[PDB]
RNA sequence: UUAGCUAGUAGGUGGGGUAACGGCUCACCUAGGCGACGAUCCCUAGCUGGUCUGAGAGGAUGACCAGCCACACUGGAACU
RNA sequence: UACCCGCAGAAGAAGCACCGGCUAACUCCGUGCCAGCAGCCGCGGUAAUACGGAGGGUGCAAGCGUUAAUCGGAAUUACUGGGCGUAAAGCGCACGCAGGCGGUUUGUUAAGUCAGAUGUGAAAUCCCCGGGCUCAACCUGGGAACUGCAUCUGAUACUGG
């Protein structure tokens, strides 16, 4: 099925996660359908560090896609503060 | 390390055979003056 | 040189042969000394120059210069050989590598030791 | 990664003062500045066109402390930028920390100022920077930290900065031991004995 | 609103079927000269109607044999 | 006042009953660092005698060229015998990127910024002819205003 | 035989300009007159006339300055062998300003400059210097 | 210094087959189809995004990362 | 674990290639067309700045050299951008099918051509402006670019019909 998940990138011990509407069979860093936002867990906290696209995630959940554990938490947390 | 001579198989007398190899052969010298002595360049300039 | 002529038959990039084809684009190869011998050079030079015939791991049997002053190669010494032309001396397109496998390096160098495989003298 | 040798062999090969000993003692007492270094110096050469381009690059390198692999990288950057590639290249050497230290006059030489920098005596904007090639920006403060106000080196060095010329592009405030890199220096602000066109010609062969 | 090529009719020995050269003027990639490059096509003609030499017009439908995926919309010029 | 390079010094020769009479050619350019350039080519039996005959032959025999801010007006070609020679104006801080004999001529002409390239032969004497051939036929925006009888925003 | 008559006009200029002729004639056509006009508006030639009904004859009058030609040089670019079209960003400029291309656009023959203002490209006929 | 290749071959009608169009398969019928815009045959090769070089146009290349293909001791075949 | 603080003492940490020209850097001693060097020219036959050693110097520097391989330089396959009287190069001469090219004028068409719009040209890479690792490599946000292909609407000077 179609999912919404984090692909890892970044250097070693300093990850960085793109957020990617994939088919679930494809490998983590491989073939995605869309990119939708990002997530930096090492961020400075004076300067962004997470940005989802809530308008295009809600579209893909419409058409009937899953979400991860993490991408769920990131949606909960980017609707509290913003 | 053994000279590889241009004579084939030596058959009798080897000194007289090597005498007629390029191994030996007159060495003449370039004159530095007169009558075959022109350089373009010269060793440094 | 007419445009129309080049459409129908375009320009041939003339493709270049290598000077070291026994290597086959390996940067060295290994082989075995068949035979080791001095020979006289081309004109105008005068000398005796040390070269071995050598059968490579890819079949090719080729002759090979030996650098430096003095050596101990012979029948069946296993040696490493590299590209490198020698002029005063016809048909010799490869050098032996000194100080690699069964050529030990040169006795009593001080200058340019790395080209002859000679360890820094302890002082 | 650093020239460890005799500093006046370098100054004789250029035929120039490269500022590599401070000026407690002046230059012409110590060495022989007119005569070139080693055995065959008093004989002139006809120095070739490659020669004079090389000789000029190595003057600049040997002032600022920089080695070739690193200098070549400054040159790539300096060309990448928009501007005269000579003027840009000298901006990027007057940006360097170890130099900016010395031009504010906490070091006596660039080799001293580099030992400050490496030994964690320098902050930039509060943070301890300890690497010589750090590129200072406009409106950064550089300043000494609190062990290293109590050194004899730094006080005696600030005496020697009053006898040299003043840089325009720094505001130093020398009782505190800080100062503000205000703007990038222009070509007019720097020494005009350095030809820069020779370096650029060199690399674009 | 259908994509529709034109051409002309370089055989018609086959039964309900013709062969139709499409010309086009391509710039050569290197030398800059514009060139006649031809594109032959087997085409479905119902009614055996189209003669040899005839200008014609054709469209891409589903596959109809091994070769044909092209069917004949209308004739334009003919009998010449 | 004016700047004066020595490009090249051949030894040439002439045969006689005796054997060879050797002799030296030198080749010099002079210029006012500001759009004037001569070249001269001396011969003599000693070398410093020959450079001197060239420096004289260069001062007289010396031509004007309209530069623009220390570079060319527009991209010029030039040719003499085997030597073809293309030069192109450049943005400030290129320097004179350019060959052997070319590089001399442009420096004392007071070009500061060019992209040259010598095709063909690179015989020093025929290249400084081809380079000067280039620079002298090259033509300003004020000259072509006059030619056609305009003075437009092409200016 | 006679297979590019624009190149013929351009050569007839060039060769007259070399031989110090006041004027040159050729067979007319529409397109020759179009070009002849651009060449005149830009000031390389003094004036052209056309005479004849049945076999018309274009007579250009050539132009000199310091006892020396105005038309320094004049290439054909698009030939019959090799037609050369260009989009509006890709238009050449000739001596980095100072000469002129001549372009056939859908709004007639004009200079390179006047096709950049009008925002067109097309077949490039000829450079002039 | 490979010029003629092709008889399920090229098209038709009808049966069968496939998730699906189809000589995919079969029987009958027509005698076509491809080719100097290089068919056929031989040699070499996984393809691309890219990479290196070059002022550029070009040339060389396809290791890592990513997309597609193919293979799983060699050959053949199905089953679920 | 990054990162931060304390202790001791200049302590524990410099080599490789080159110096005849091209090419930055020169002098002694040995050797005597021998030994050897050499990328190309070439050096060496008793005063070797070219061999071997020493002293000095130049260049790179935790690397420095040799070899192999690609592009460059090479306008030496030349589209950009070469030639063919004697340097390599005009078939021994013609006729002529495919092919390429085609005088002048009006109309029409709109294939080439040009302009505009939409769709696509995966992400990474490259380039620009930023941000984060003390700096840098490295990572990353936004853009530009992907010169292409298709569809639609115009233009009609040139080419074609």
């Amino acid at each position: 099925m179609v999912t919404i998940r984090l692909a890892r990138h970044g250097a070693k011990k300093r990850p960085f996660y793109q957020v990617v509407v994939a088919d679930s069979r494809n490998a983590r860093n491989g073939r995605f359908i869309e990119r939708v936002g990002f997530f930096n867990p090492i961020a400075s906290e004076k300067e962004e560090g997470t940005r989802l696209d809530l308008d295009r995630i809600a579209h893909w959940v419409g058409q009937g896609a899953t979400i991860s554990d993490r991408v769920a938490a990131l949606i909960k947390e980017v609707n509290k503060a913003a | 390390s053994r000279y590889q001579h241009t004579k084939g198989q030596i058959k009798d007398n080897a000194i007289e055979a090597l005498l007629h190899d390029p191994l030996f052969r007159q060495r003449v010298e370039k004159n530095k003056k007169g009558k075959g002595s022109y350089m373009r360049k010269g060793k440094h300039g | 040189a007419t445009v129309n002529q080049l459409v129908r038959k375009p320009r041939a990039r003339k493709v270049a042969k290598s000077n070291v084809p026994a290597l086959e684009a390996c940067p060295q190869k290994r082989g075995v000394c068949t035979r080791v011998y001095t020979t006289t050079p081309k004109k105008p030079n005068s000398a005796l120059r040390k070269v071995c015939r050598v059968r490579l791991t890819n079949g090719f049997e080729v002759t090979s210069y030996i650098g430096g002053e003095g050596h101990n190669l012979q029948e069946h010494s296993v040696i490493l050989i590299r590209g490198g032309r020698v002029k005063d001396l016809p048909g010799v397109r490869y050098h032996t590598v000194r100080g690699a496998l069964d050529c030990s390096g040169v006795k009593d160098r001080k200058q340019a030791r790395s080209k002859y495989g000679v360890k820094r003298p302890k002082a | 990664a650093r020239y460890l040798g005799p500093k006046l062999k370098l100054s004789r090969r250029e035929g120039t003062d490269l500022f590599l000993k401070s000026g407690v003692r002046a230059i012409d007492t110590k060495c022989k500045i007119e005569q070139a270094p080693g055995q065959h110096g008093a004989r002139k050469p006809r120095l070739s066109d490659y020669g004079v381009q090389l000789r000029e690059k190595q003057k600049v390198r040997r002032i600022y402390g920089v080695l070739e692999r690193q200098f070549r990288n400054y040159y790539k950057e300096a060309a990448r930028l928009k501007g005269n590639t000579g003027e840009n290249l000298l901006a990027l050497l007057e940006g360097r920390l170890d130099n900016v230290v010395y031009r504010m006059g906490f070091g006596a030489t660039r080799a001293e100022a580099r030992q400050l920098v490496s030994h964690k005596a320098i902050m930039v904007n509060g943070r301890v920077v300890n690497i010589a090639s750090y590129q200072v920006s406009p409106n950064d403060v550089v300043s000494i930290r609190e062990k290293a106000k109590k050194q004899s080196r730094v006080k005696a060095a600030l005496e020697l900065a009053e006898q040299r010329e003043k840089p325009t592009w720094l505001e130093v405030d020398a009782g505190k031991m800080e100062g503000t890199f205000k703007r990038k220096p222009e070509r007019s602000d720097l020494s005009a004995d350095i030809n820069e066109h020779l370096i650029v010609e060199l690399y674009s062969k | 609103k259908i994509r529709t090529l034109q051409g002309r009719v370089v055989s018609d020995k086959m039964e309900k079927s013709i062969v139709v050269a499409i010309e086009r003027f391509v710039k050569h990639p290197i030398y800059g000269k514009f060139i006649k490059r031809t594109t032959k096509l087997h085409v479905h003609d119902e009614n055996n109607e189209c003669g040899i030499g005839d200008v014609v017009e054709i469209r891409e439908c589903r596959p109809l044999s091994k070769t044909k995926s092209w069917t004949l919309v209308r004739v334009v010029e003919k009998a010449v | 006042e004016l700047q004066e390079k020595l490009i090249a010094v051949n030894r040439v020769s002439k045969t006689v009953k005796g054997g060879r009479i050797f002799s030296f050619t030198a080749l010099t350019v002079v210029g006012d660092g500001n759009g004037r350039v001569g070249f001269g080519y001396g011969k003599a039996r000693e070398v410093p005698a020959a450079i001197q005959k060239a420096m004289e032959k260069a001062r007289r025999n010396m031509i004007n060229v309209a530069l623009n801010n220390g570079t060319l007006q527009h991209p010029v070609k030039g040719v003499h015998t085997g030597s073809r020679v293309f030069m192109q104006p450049a943005s400030e801080g290129t320097g004179i990127i350019a060959g052997g004999a070319m590089r001399a001529v442009l420096e004392v002409a007071g070009v500061h910024n060019v992209l040259a390239k010598a095709y063909g032969s690179t015989n020093p004497i025929n290249v400084v002819r081809a380079t000067i051939d280039g620079l002298e036929n090259m033509n300003s925006p004020e000259m072509v205003a006059a030619k056609r009888g305009k003075s437009v925003e092409e200016i | 035989s006679m297979q590019d008559p624009i190149a013929d006009m351009l050569t007839r200029i060039r060769n007259g300009q070399a031989a110090n002729k006041a004027a040159v004639t050729m067979p007319s056509s529409k397109l020759k007159v179009a070009i002849a006009n651009v060449l005149k508006e830009e000031g390389f030639i003094e004036d052209f006339k056309v005479e004849g009904d049945t076999k018309p004859e274009l007579e250009l009058t050539l132009k000199y300055f310091q006892g020396k030609a105005v038309v320094e040089s004049i290439q054909r670019v698009s030939r019959p062998g090799l037609r050369i079209y260009k989009r509006k960003d890709e238009l050449p400029k000739v001596m980095a300003g100072l000469g002129i291309a001549v372009v056939s656009t859908s709004k007639g023959v004009m200079t390179d400059r006047a096709a950049r203002q009008a925002g067109l490209g097309g077949e490039i006929i000829c450079y002039v210097a």
